[PDB]
């Protein structure tokens, strides 16, 4: 396959003059004006593909569940003795950013679940717990105890590994639509009070987590980091990259009195 | 003897002739066509009222002046009074539709000024006031008067920031979405062709609006000396291909 | 070799090496030739 | 106020016009639908598509 | 039951009016019945908010 | 096991069933059909709303009771306001249709009565002061409401005597139109199928309207011993093969 | 392979009224009391099958 | 691949891919068309 080689040139026939008016940008080259030698591209633009660019690992979600004895507690949920995360891409900003560089996006999510403990106070050792992911899509009983009948998941795809390990599994594209929405101008309905922005078109379950182990002695803390990696990906649309700062999941909001995001020039208009 | 400066577009029982167009968008280059059985979901067979409602609707005109932010349409809202494209509009249960949009607006060669008139899919605008606060529903439908990006904050209602695309993104980025300019010194209107776009075949016309429309001046007006000092901007936009199914009572919508 | 059944699980797709920059930049409904003038 | 037998009959009144004899919404996951095989069955999957068949027998 | 997601509404009327014969009175019923059309899909198994336990049973 | 007796219509998204018919009538041997080229004078497109107009609109019902004298439906006022097919004969100047009629009425075996339902093409309306008395627009566009017979004679109303067919023809010869009886001890329902009868391809909507419906009862009412003394009837008319042409502003009309 | 395209109909011929009394469950369909369009199922009915219901 | 000797002890079967509802919805002994009379 980059430049052909080009000579002087005095005609009436100008590449370089258009009219931007139009919305077109002319596919314009050095060889149009200026005289050039021939290049070759030795290049391909594979890392640029979009499966390439959305398909790494990025961290989604960092969350937290203790093993501790539940003895005398009104509410596991409250005591980090279980947790829920409802699926999202738009928490942490750095894969959002990405992603919302397109309006549609369609993909298989792979997700890696580390699980690392810590025991910030005391103990004759470390114990070796077992966590369990549960994913719970929209209408299933939800977990209230870490250890009611929820977590039997007859039905429910359930996985279990092991504190300081990795669990990894792959989810097809749960989408309602052919898309998920990266943006959305509309409501649910037509109410005069419905949320904006948020939808279900977006929506890829919720997944609770808990130690299997009962409790020991001390009190062993674990934090959930789970990761996911976008494979088969497809997206349309593109649309101009975020430049104010996120302050909601789903929603387009930036937050007021923000910085002025172009760099001021230490000089003029005519500075280098 | 064509150029690409002179143009007619006759759709139904409606004709438009520019003497000084500067070519036309159609967006993504694609065409509004109808919704093939391939991708259809919805066994209901729809209806095509064609002539009818596939005509040009000029909506109520704008003043250009020194001051002017920009101004911000959403569709199919603005069109939800139009004739008989309206009616079907409240009276199904789902609806599509592509569009011609003509935004006009003459000077004459001592005036200089640039509009920047851009098509964005799915614009989901941000509260002004931060944080998770929605923008309600009347807020962005404000039917054919648009939104007026000079205009105050309100509340419920979206930021009217024009640096940032009412979204927290740059104006100077907007390119990226099928565009044209109307330079008084070149151009007099623009005009861009919308293909449906969206992620389901077919969809509610009432709860989700799937462009916006928007005319920002850019270049700033400036008119010859002792000229009045403003410009009116008129917006004609014409439902193409259009197609209706699930008819029944007819939708009640906020405000 | 797939281990798996099913087609998600299956790893990264392979280069759309598809390419075509012209739906973004160069929607126009006449076609522009380069050389020749924008404005006829 | 508790299951019977009667809640499977819908009353029909001699000589009412114009009135209206029942009325519900479609959540098959819910309400009347809920304890019926069908919507017994869809509970054991998040997302339905497709066509329902209604029918009323005359006694 | 998911607002976006939702399906509508069913409801009956009388369009001319029930009519008993003569010697005959009260009220009549009509039963009524729910199945799927072949048309029909259903995805993403989970768990049935329809059943749930506190101890688990014994012989 | 067909009987003339059972029968289902589907038109649209609506369908009747009946399990007591008696055959059904076609006007002049003739079914609705859309306007050919040849017969064309209008050079604009049409519109043809197609499913969103061509479906089933149920009439609010009447009650019958032995003192009834008949009751009279001017098409395609009678439609005036169901849904879009209302709104595209307000909305356009010229309109044309052909429609399926159902009148409905069950009692049992014990009751008695026979009803006459007519299409009358062209029903010129007398005034019952006699001369040369215009009836005013507002009398002969009674709407769903349609007329009643038995109503009292009002100022610029037509004349309501049942044996001249208000306009000096006598009852038993309004065999002569297309009709059909509905008598409970053999009938429940009556359809007849109007084609589009007028001496122009298309006219007006609003000005003109171009068949009478008239459901009259000619045996009274008998019911059994201690029944009520009294059955509905409703009556559910589709528009079939409509198309619209000359678009614009929307009629205005007289109250 | 969902819904074939089908228009007005007056017939004789009435698929919509059956007698449950019989046990059966007539195989009724949108096309055969509304207008329909021609739409395809894209989709087999996998994940209910028993061996996939009782196979967790 | 199967690594082991018995039949127990292979994967999940496949999908049946055979439905047929008529012995459910329809096990009426004299036939019945869709469209005919229920009762003659």
């Amino acid at each position: 396959t980059a430049s052909i080689s080009s000579g002087p040139k005095h005609t009436q026939k100008v590449p370089i003059l258009t009219a931007n008016e139009t919305g077109a940008t002319m596919p314009v080259l050095p060889s149009d004006s200026i005289e050039t030698r021939t290049t070759y591209m030795h290049f391909n633009g594979s890392e640029t593909d979009v499966e390439c660019f959305l398909g790494r690992a990025a961290c989604v979600h960092v969350t937290e569940i203790q093993n501790k004895d539940a003895t005398g507690i009104d509410n596991h949920r409250e005591a980090k003795l279980f947790n829920d995360w409802k699926i999202n891409l738009s928490s942490l900003v750095q894969l959002r950013k990405k992603l919302e560089l397109f309006t549609y996006v369609r993909f298989d999510s792979e997700y890696t679940i580390l699980a690392t403990a810590s025991q910030p106070d005391s103990a004759n050792y470390s114990s070796n717990l077992v966590v369990q992911a549960m994913y719970v899509p929209p209408g299933a009983p939800n977990p209230k105890e870490w250890d009611d009948y929820t977590w039997q998941s007859a039905s429910n795809p359930s996985v279990f590994f092991k504190v300081g390990d990795t669990s990894r599994f792959s989810v097809p594209y749960v989408g309602l639509a052919s898309a998920y929405n990266c943006f959305y101008d509309g409501y649910s309905h037509d109410d005069a009070e419905t949320q904006y922005g948020i939808t279900v078109l977006a929506h890829m379950g919720s997944m609770a987590f808990r130690i299997v182990n009962e409790h020991d002695e001390h009190k062993t803390l674990v934090k959930i980091r789970v990761y996911h990696r976008a494979k088969h990906v497809e997206a349309w649309i593109p649309r101009a990259p975020r430049a104010l700062p996120y302050t909601s999941i789903g929603r387009t909001n930036y937050p007021k009195n923000t910085e002025p995001v172009i760099k001021k020039r230490k000089g003029d208009i005519k500075s280098y | 003897g064509y150029s690409d400066r002179v143009q007619q577009i006759t759709l139904g029982n409606s004709t438009i002739t520019t003497q000084e167009a500067a070519n036309a968008v159609v967006c993504y280059a694609e065409w509004p066509e109808y919704l093939p059985d391939v991708d259809a979901s919805d066994v209901n067979k729809t209806s095509k009222p064609d002539t009818s409602v596939c005509r040009f609707y000029t909506l109520d005109s704008k003043t250009w002046t020194t001051g002017s932010k920009g101004w911000c349409w959403k569709l199919p809202d603005a069109l939800k009074d139009m004739g008989v494209f309206g009616q079907n509009m409240f009276f199904h249960s789902l609806g599509r539709s592509g569009y011609t949009v003509h935004v006009q607006c003459n000077a004459t060669k001592f005036h200089s000024g640039c509009l920047l008139v851009v098509v964005i899919p799915e614009h989901q605008l941000a509260s002004h006031e931060g944080g998770n606060v929605s923008v309600k529903y009347t807020f962005t439908h404000p039917g054919e008067r648009g939104i007026d990006l000079s205009s105050a904050n309100e509340v419920g209602g979206p930021v009217k920031d024009v640096l940032y695309n009412m979204n927290g993104t740059l104006l100077g980025n907007l390119l990226i979405f099928p565009h044209q300019f109307i330079n008084l010194r070149t151009n007099n209107t623009a005009t861009i062709v919308i293909p449906y776009i969206n992620s389901v075949p077919i969809d509610s016309m009432t709860r989700h609006n799937n462009v916006s429309l928007m005319v920002i001046p850019i270049a700033p007006l400036t008119v010859p000396t002792g000229a009045t000092p403003s410009l009116p901007i008129t917006v004609t936009i014409a439902p193409m291909c259009t197609e209706f199914s699930g008819i029944r009572s007819k939708s009640i919508v906020p405000q | 070799i797939n281990y798996y059944k099913d087609a998600a699980s299956t790893s990264s797709a392979g280069q759309s090496l598809s390419m075509d920059p012209s739906k973004f930049t160069e929607p126009v409904k006449d076609l522009m030739l380069k050389g020749a003038p924008a404005l006829n | 106020t508790k299951d019977e037998v009667n809640s499977y009959l819908i009353p029909l009144n001699a000589n009412r016009q114009n009135e209206q004899v029942f009325g519900t919404n479609l959540f098959i996951g819910d309400g009347v639908f809920k304890t019926t095989l069908l919507g017994e069955i869809v509970q054991y999957y998040t997302h339905w598509s497709g066509s329902l068949r209604f029918s009323l027998m005359y006694t | 039951p998911d607002t976006y997601t939702s399906a509508g509404f069913l409801s009956c009327w009388y369009q001319t009016s029930l009519i008993l014969p003569p010697e005959t009175t009260g009220q009549v019923y009509l039963l009524s019945f729910i199945s799927a059309c072949p048309d029909f899909k259903l995805r993403l198994m989970k768990d049935t908010q329809t059943i749930s336990q506190t101890v688990a049973l014994t012989e």
